[PDB]
């Protein structure tokens, strides 16, 4: 992007601009999830653990 | 271990015997094999090795790189001499030979620590290599029509085989149809030396010419060489090895006069046998003048006042080549300038290549040599591809002595290594497992193949087991498509002769390294 | 790029680094597996000398640098500490799972599935160990220990002599016997004092029915020998008295002085009289007695020893009956000894060793304890027999505790092998490969045993393969699961009838740890060393 | 990730496979590719500032401390002091382009380091680094097709010679000789028309002789229709201007023969001795004779003379020059018309050349004198003489002349051209994003990787004149897109229209192809080396 001969203000807006959109399709995406269902606690546990 | 007063060798002599040095010696080999391992295919990549003074060579022939590596391990040598020798006798194939020598080292290593008897292993290795090379005679696809059209077919499938790993493989069928063309103006020893082989710096790879005739570099002209004319319709060449300048008669020779007439005579005398060698030269019809020896300026300006071309200083090889194009005959005198020693083209022309002047003799419908004209970008671009034309070459010229061919792409290799395990299927057992793991070590290139190209080796090495064992006897590797096919009809063909010799190669290193229990260095001397 | 002030080593070339040292320190150990394995004599840079066979003293006194070799010796140090046998054994199984593991990963194949098959094929391989090869000890008595001891004891100094060293271990180690909550019997090892003397031959080493005490009386004047022993086990010196450091005598009337200083020896004086009073006839102590009390012992006539240490004090009081005593303060305030502080012996005498003299107490009362006492020809032979007994007696102790044992020989990892190559088939595609490695890496056992004697070790493996096949596949063959090697004659043989048996404990914690250690090892593709 | 490999066994015995193996690195694989990647891409970045008629020059010290000043790629590169290998490889990239073309040595390593970076990502992304060459082999193909396709012929007659001199003009541009643009544009044009075999044949470079002296003015530089020679007439008192000169050109020296054989000439008495003296005294009068029989004007030699011939050329009214070089001997007998004479005995009236006028040319207050021949009758010979007011600009101005000299050699070879200003690679840029949109979808991240390392071209023109890159390059591209014109090209100088055509912005179509090839097969060649074993 610095080669192309854009100034690193406009694309730190532009990337502030994106990270804004990004962070409410994020949001979109999400599935709300209770404490008391603990299927959905085994199974983000086990997916943090697949990588160990 | 005891001081010895007295002691038995000289101090630094090192000796190391026993199971531990042979399972060293095959490490070292692995080493070796893996130090050109990735060179292997039609996606095979390129080293670059810089030597002491700081010049690189840039190459993805396997014993030019074994070569370059100032390997010391005397285990470790014997890959690079079988790589050496496979590169003379046939020319290509001097990867596989590396590959396979240290296969057959790594899958006997652990029979070898488990203090199995290596005369034991020598003789499974004689057999199988016995069986494999018998093998492939008998399978081997040969043609009984001495058709010239398929004879041609079969030249460049092998050529265009030879070069799929290098980096002018994108130009491929035009090499190797220069290549075949080359080939087959040779008469009956097809000497190397009849094909030169010219790079000139600038051009596209597709500006590389083959010249049906002989082609040189300017050599040293003198003041009036311009004024020369540089193009001649029916030019009668004189291939001469005479110094055409005014010298001394002889080096011992003195001249003792005592009169100025004497003198002058004398000085006229040079002048007058100067100018009779180059009347003699000029009467004989000739218009091109050249000559392994210096021509000096003042028979440089006598051929031009002539309208006459004149070389002098030409190399050897050079007016060899030009005298097998035209069909004269290299004079050491002039005296005799008959029309049987006069060559004939039909166009000699100097032109322009890339910031160089080169002499031209085209239109040489007897000739038996030709002249690759090589264009690049870098020097060792260049001489990368000098060395695929020269693997190409090989591989024609071995083809044209006997056209008995197999599928590449590890398919022959499949099909050796299914009909050794049957055969060891069928022995008491001692034996069996050694063949068994001949076989299995006959597997690694077809794997080197995939994983070179990126590929799971083991899915398609099962999915070659299983085609074999089924029946179909060219099935390989499909770089291109990820899978397998026929290679036979896939036209990736080699010369029997390329994997027989790989195989004896192989299976001789692996049975001199066996065959080596003790290594006893001596201590350096005069290190200076 | 990365401007890190270190060497980093990434993928096949640390991958083959690992595997490099892994072997190296598997074949340092790998000559002294097995019966006709042989000893190694170590020597450090100021000239110590050790001759050991023992996996584990070696991979100590090795000076190790590579961090996955580090591995290995701290894998052969857990092995000796959490089962006391099997040392050289899990090295070199680990040492040959990481070598296969990586010629796996070499043809591609992801190092999670070689984990994930290597992971299955050590449950399995405990499965089978505990559904099939196992041999329960009840119906054997007292011959599987000795078998076991025997077996244990093949390959160390103490081989040929194993007839005898082997009821000597039984005998120490069922002397110290116990049973805890839950009706548990437990063989507490270590508890058996072994002391080394060079002298006479092996064949003279003792077995002590109470307790040895390396050292002596504390003045020439005592007896060195008192029949009826009433030991009195005391954990404070009996020296003359010091006030604490908060405590400062400061003499205004000069008339107290000679008071003061008498008084402060008069109180040892007192408590030395009321421990003699008691009845007490021997008084070991973990702290110094000078002159005076020593004195007082001696007209006493009883034996007095000073700086016992702590341990063997506290084995010594508990297998008298004596209770260690740091004061003689009650709970009324007073200074008091009782006699039921007493505890009792047999015979407490000082007997000669090789012109030294040592102090065994015999025959202790409300409890039975044993030392052994090891005759050599010099200290290094010494040692190593120390060495080889305490192998001995952790491998009686372990089949005393676990009643199962396995056949020796390589019987185990044969019948593995073949059952682990049949079931990975059933299992994956690819860790069907790697559990396919882990049941040919289970055979590097028997291929070394048969390597040290120089038999065919191609064609003795071969025939027990065969001899367990058959036994797997055919339904009546289930006898020929106890064929394993005699190395004598180089050849199968019943190891089971033979009386060559492990502890199960032993295989099963040495595949554990091999295979974790292996895992462990295979996890790294990248290694950073910073600069120091 | 260096070093090579250690093991020293897993016995503890020593391990030594390759002599000095320990002081011996080794890269493998992606990183080897990542630092060359590096090297080549820091050379282009380098290089690219001194593209375009904006572009900068740089001044480079050699290891004796002379300075040059130049614009010239290839010179900068082969001057550079480079270690690393690809560097190296750039380097003779540029030497070969300089080579095989005379122009263009500075966009063929831009093109390179754009490919190479764009190589960088695709290799990020997990491809092969023969199927990116291939790719971009394919994509060199289209390019190359697409550049024969768009190209113009353009007339190279000697009677209208505009567009060579508006090619020659767009050469120059970006040298410091724009100042004298057109008449250098213009003498270059003439100079390679003349010395030139009609019949599209080669032109013979050394039959130009371009030798510069300081002093002066840059706009003082001229063609001459002959030789000019850095000596002067050999007496101080001899002419020092002749008219309709019949010049004797001749490679024996004026002196007493001598045979080259080992001779003794023995005197014996008086008499021999008077015969010698005699017979040296006629051989001088007798050579002169022979010269002045010839009714030549001007006698010019290649080996000197002594006093004696130099007194009797001086008494005979025959203006004479001395230790004039071969080559110059040759050029002076070329451009004159005569033969080159062996010795005075030979020496005929239809072997005299011939020229209008020769002079010997002053330096101001510097003493220093040369000789000019010129006004030939047919001279098939020139040479320019060029002026400055440093050195340094004399030496640009003589590679610059080269450049021009090329440009025009390759126009003679090939009468097809295209338009420049970066209309041609973005041209090729949008052929080649076009054809990747057909091809099977594994070869199209390398295609659009070639377009897009096209496009750097005017990218960094745009860039060097002041004007934002991206912005105008797109601009450019769209206005390509919609009006079929492949013509419109980036407006350095900024005279209102991006028309390449209407600005006579011209280069040779060979010239192009000639990069895009070399650029392919250098960058082909660096993607395909993944070790190296530097000691
Ligand atoms: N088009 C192709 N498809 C599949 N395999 C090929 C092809 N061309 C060559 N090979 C295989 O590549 C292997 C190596 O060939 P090459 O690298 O050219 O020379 P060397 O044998 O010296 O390594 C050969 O065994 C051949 O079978
Ligand atoms: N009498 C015997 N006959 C055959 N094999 C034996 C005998 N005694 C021990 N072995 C085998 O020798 C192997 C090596 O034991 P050893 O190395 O001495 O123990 P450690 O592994 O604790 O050092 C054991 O696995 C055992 O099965
Ligand atoms: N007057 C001009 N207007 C726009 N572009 C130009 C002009 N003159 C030259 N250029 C461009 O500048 C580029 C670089 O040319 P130059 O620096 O002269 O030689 P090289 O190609 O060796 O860098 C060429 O591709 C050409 O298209
Ligand atoms: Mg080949
Ligand atoms: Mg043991
Ligand atoms: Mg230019």
């Amino acid at each position: 992007l610095l080669q192309k001969g854009i100034h690193p203000t406009i694309i730190s807006e532009s990337f502030q601009k994106a990270l804004e959109k990004g962070i409410e399709i994020l949001t979109d995406m999400s599935r709300p999830v209770e404490l008391s269902d603990r299927e959905t606690l085994l199974n983000s546990a086990t997916t943090s653990l697949n990588s160990k | 271990m005891m001081p010895t007063p007295v002691i038995l060798l000289k101090e630094g002599t090192d000796s190391s015997q026993g199971i531990p040095q042979l399972v060293s010696n095959i490490s070292a080999c692995q080493v070796i094999a893996e130090a050109v391992r990735t060179t292997l295919g039609p996606r095979g990549m390129d080293k670059l090795i810089v030597d002491g003074r700081g010049k690189a060579t840039i190459s993805n022939d396997g014993a030019t790189i074994l070569k370059l590596l100032d390997v010391v391990h005397p285990a470790a040598k014997t890959l690079v001499d079988i790589a050496k020798s496979q590169d003379a006798e046939v020319g290509d194939g001097t990867t596989s030979v590396t590959l396979l020598a240290a296969e057959f080292l790594k899958q006997v290593k652990p029979y070898v620590e488990e203090g199995l008897h290596p005369q034991i292993i020598i003789r499974a290795f004689r057999t199988a290599t016995q069986l494999a090379v018998n093998k492939i005679k008998e399978i081997a696809v040969t043609v009984k029509k001495a058709d010239k059209v398929e004879q041609r077919k079969l030249l460049e499938k092998c050529a265009m085989t030879a070069l799929s790993s290098k980096l002018i493989s994108q130009q491929k069928a035009f090499f190797a149809k220069m290549v075949v063309d080359a080939v087959m103006m040779l008469d009956d020893l097809l000497q190397l030396k009849m094909i030169g082989i010219k790079k000139v710096q600038g051009g596209a790879l597709e500006d590389s010419q083959l010249v049906a005739g002989v082609a040189f570099k300017k050599t040293f002209s003198y003041a009036g060489f311009e004024m020369q004319p540089k193009k001649y319709h029916n030019p009668k060449i004189a291939l001469l090895n005479v110094e055409l300048e005014l010298k001394a008669e002889k080096d011992n020779a003195e001249i003792r006069v005592h009169t100025v007439e004497d003198y002058q005579a004398i000085v006229d005398a040079e002048w007058n046998i100067l100018y009779d060698k180059l009347e003699k030269i000029h009467h004989s019809g000739a218009k091109v003048v050249l000559s392994k020896l210096p021509i000096g300026d003042v028979a440089t300006q006598y051929f031009a006042d002539r309208d006459m071309f004149c070389a002098g200083r030409v190399p050897e090889e050079d007016l060899k080549r030009t005298m097998m194009a035209c069909g004269g005959s290299i004079q050491t005198s002039v005296n005799a300038l008959s029309a049987d020693v006069l060559g004939r083209c039909q166009v000699f022309e100097e032109t322009q290549i890339g910031g160089e002047r080169y002499n031209f003799f085209t239109g040489c419908p007897k000739a038996k040599t030709c002249t690759f004209i090589l264009r690049g970008g870098a020097e060792q671009f260049m001489e990368e591809t000098e060395r695929s034309l020269h693997d190409a070459i090989m591989i024609v010229r071995r083809a044209i002595k006997n056209d008995s061919v197999v599928a590449g792409g590890g398919a022959i290799e499949m099909e050796l290594s299914k009909y050794l395990r049957d055969y060891s299927r069928t022995i008491p057992g001692k034996q069996q497992l050694l063949i068994g793991a001949y076989a299995k070590a006959l597997e690694i290139i077809p794997r080197q193949l995939c994983d070179n190209a990126g590929f799971d080796a083991t899915n398609i090495l099962n999915k070659l087991r299983a085609r074999h064992a089924q029946g179909g006897t060219w099935y390989g590797v499909d770089i291109n498509n990820e899978d397998i096919a026929d290679n036979f009809e896939a036209f990736v063909w080699e010369p029997a002769m390329v994997r027989i010799n790989a195989l004896t190669a192989a299976s001789e290193a692996a049975c001199l390294i066996v065959s080596v229990d003790e290594t006893i260095k001596n201590p350096r001397s005069t290190v200076d | 790029p990365l401007s890190v002030f270190g060497d980093r080593s990434t993928g096949e070339t640390i991958r083959s680094q690992n595997v490099m040292a892994a072997a190296s320190i598997a074949n340092i150990v790998k000559s002294s597996l097995g019966p006709v394995g042989l000893d190694k004599m170590l020597v450090d840079d100021i000239g110590d000398v050790t001759i050991t066979n023992d996996g584990a003293t070696i991979l100590k006194l090795l000076e190790v640098e590579h961090p996955a070799a580090k591995v290995l010796c701290e894998l052969a140090d857990l092995q000796d500490k959490e089962v006391g046998d099997g040392t050289t054994s899990v090295v070199i199984i680990a040492a040959e799972l990481l070598k296969n593991a990586d010629e796996l990963v070499k043809q591609k194949i992801h190092p999670t599935s070689v984990i994930s098959g290597y992971r299955l094929a050590c449950k399995e391989a405990v499965r089978y160990i505990n559904e099939n090869l196992i041999v329960n000890t009840d119906e054997l008595g007292r011959d599987c220990l000795i078998n076991a001891a025997k077996t244990s004891m093949s390959s160390k100094i103490i081989g040929i002599n194993g007839d005898f060293f082997a009821n000597m271990v039984v005998d120490a180690v069922l002397a110290i016997k116990y049973t805890d909550i839950r009706g548990q019997p437990r063989y507490p090892v270590n508890s058996v004092n072994i002391l080394k003397a060079h002298g006479r031959s092996q064949m003279e080493s003792m077995l002590i029915s109470g307790y040895a005490l390396n050292c002596v009386v504390g003045s020439q004047g005592m007896p060195k020998r008192i029949v009826n022993a009433k030991i009195a086990c005391l954990d404070f010196s009996l020296q003359k008295t010091k006030m604490k450091l908060g405590v400062q005598v400061v003499i205004t009337d000069p008339e107290k002085l000679d008071q003061i200083r008498q008084r402060e020896s008069d109180i040892t004086k007192e408590r030395i009289q009321k421990i003699l009073a008691t009845g007490a006839n021997v008084i070991l102590t973990t702290g110094g007695i000078d002159d005076m009390c020593l004195k007082y012992f001696v007209e006493a006539g009883a034996m007095a020893v000073r700086r016992v240490l702590k341990r063997d004090l506290k084995r010594i009081a508990k297998a008298s009956g004596a209770t260690i005593l740091s004061t003689l303060a009650n709970l009324e305030g007073e200074e008091t000894f009782e006699a039921a502080m007493l505890g009792q012996a047999e015979e407490v005498v000082q007997e000669r060793i090789c012109d030294d003299e040592l102090i065994l107490i015999k025959n202790t009362k409300a409890r039975t304890s044993a030392s052994i006492i090891l005759r050599g020809a010099n200290d290094f032979m010494c040692d190593e027999m120390e060495r080889s007994l305490h192998d001995a007696l952790c491998v009686v102790k372990r089949v005393l505790e676990s009643k199962s044992v396995v056949p020796g020989g390589g019987a185990v990892e044969a019948a593995l092998s073949i059952y682990l190559e049949n079931y990975a088939t059933s299992m994956g595609s690819r860790e069907q490969l790697a559990i396919a490695e882990f049941a040919r890496s289970l055979l590097v056992i028997p291929n070394t045993l048969a390597v040290n004697a120089a038999q065919d070790s191609t064609d003795l493996v071969a025939k027990l393969r065969a001899f367990h096949n058959e036994a797997q596949v055919n339904p009546e063959r289930k006898n020929l699961k106890w064929i394993g090697l005699d190395l004598s004659n180089g050849k199968p043989r019943d190891n089971k009838q033979a009386g060559v048996f492990e502890p199960t404990i032993v295989k099963v914690k040495s595949l554990k740890f091999a295979t974790e250690a292996a895992i462990t090892i295979l996890r790294i593709d990248d290694l950073i060393k910073l600069h120091p | 990730a260096s070093m090579g490999t250690l093991a020293f066994d897993e016995y503890g015995r020593p391990f030594l496979i390759i002599k000095d193996q320990d002081r011996k690195s080794r890269l493998m694989g992606l990183e080897a590719l990542k630092s060359h990647i590096m090297a080549a891409k820091a050379v282009a970045n380098t290089m690219r500032t001194s593209l375009g008629p904006n572009g900068l020059d740089k001044m480079m010290v050699d290891k004796d401390g002379d300075v040059t000043v130049t614009n010239d790629g290839a010179t900068i590169l082969s001057m550079m002091d480079v270690d690393h290998q690809i560097a190296k490889l750039m380097v003779e990239l540029s030497k070969s382009q300089d080579d095989e073309i005379g122009d263009g040595t500075t966009g063929v390593v831009v093109l390179a380091g754009a490919l190479l970076e764009e190589a960088e990502q695709l290799l990020d992304r997990g491809i092969h680094p023969i199927r990116i060459a291939d790719g971009y082999e394919q994509a060199a193909r289209v390019a190359i097709e697409h550049l024969d396709k768009i190209s113009d012929s353009v007339l190279v007659d000697i009677k209208d010679t505009e567009p060579l001199i508006q090619t020659a003009k767009t050469t120059l541009g970006s040298k410091v000789v724009n100042s004298c643009h057109r008449q250098m544009a213009e003498i270059a044009v003439n100079a390679v028309l003349t010395v030139a075999d009609m019949e599209r044949r080669d032109v013979d470079f050394e039959l130009i002789k371009v030798e510069g002296k300081v002093g002066g003015r840059l706009e003082d530089t001229k063609l001459i229709k002959g030789v000019i020679v850095d000596k002067d007439f050999s007496h101080p008192q001899m002419p020092k201007k002749v008219e309709d000169a019949k010049i004797a050109i001749l490679t024996c020296p004026f002196e007493p023969p001598k045979p080259k054989t080992k001779h003794k000439l023995d005197v014996t008495s008086v008499e021999d001795y008077k015969a010698l003296q005699k017979y040296e005294k006629e051989k001088f009068e007798e050579m002169i004779q022979q010269i002045k029989e010839t009714g030549a004007n001007l006698a010019i030699c290649q080996w000197g003379f002594d006093d004696e011939a130099n007194h009797l050329l001086l008494q005979n009214n025959l203006p004479a020059v001395r230790w004039v070089g071969g080559p110059e001997i040759e050029l002076i007998a070329i451009a004159t018309g005569g033969r080159i004479v062996p010795r005075f005995s030979e020496l005929t009236a239809e072997k005299l050349g011939f020229a209008g006028l020769v002079q010997e040319i002053s330096f101001g207050t510097t003493k220093d004198k040369m000789l000019v021949i010129e006004q030939c009758k047919n001279s098939r010979a020139v040479t320019i003489f060029i002026r400055g007011g440093n050195k340094m600009i004399i030496e640009e101005a003589k590679r610059s002349l080269h450049d021009a000299l090329c440009v025009i050699r390759n126009l003679i070879r090939d009468n097809r051209v295209v338009y420049g200003g970066g209309a041609a690679e973005i041209s090729c840029a949008l052929a080649v994003s076009q054809e990747a949109d057909k091809c099977p979808t594994l070869e199209q991240y390398a295609m659009r990787a070639f377009a897009d390392a096209l496009e750097v071209i005017p990218m960094a023109l745009s860039e060097n004149s002041g004007m934002n890159p991206i912005q105008t390059m797109t601009e450019v591209r769209a206005r390509q897109v919609k009006e079929m014109n492949p013509a419109l090209g980036i407006d350095c100088l900024h005279k209102g229209t991006n028309d390449m055509k209407q600005q006579h912005v011209i280069e040779t179509l060979i010239g192009k192809k000639q990069q895009i090839s070399l650029a392919t097969q250098m960058v082909r060649m660096i993607l395909k080396i993944d070790d190296i074993r530097k000691p």
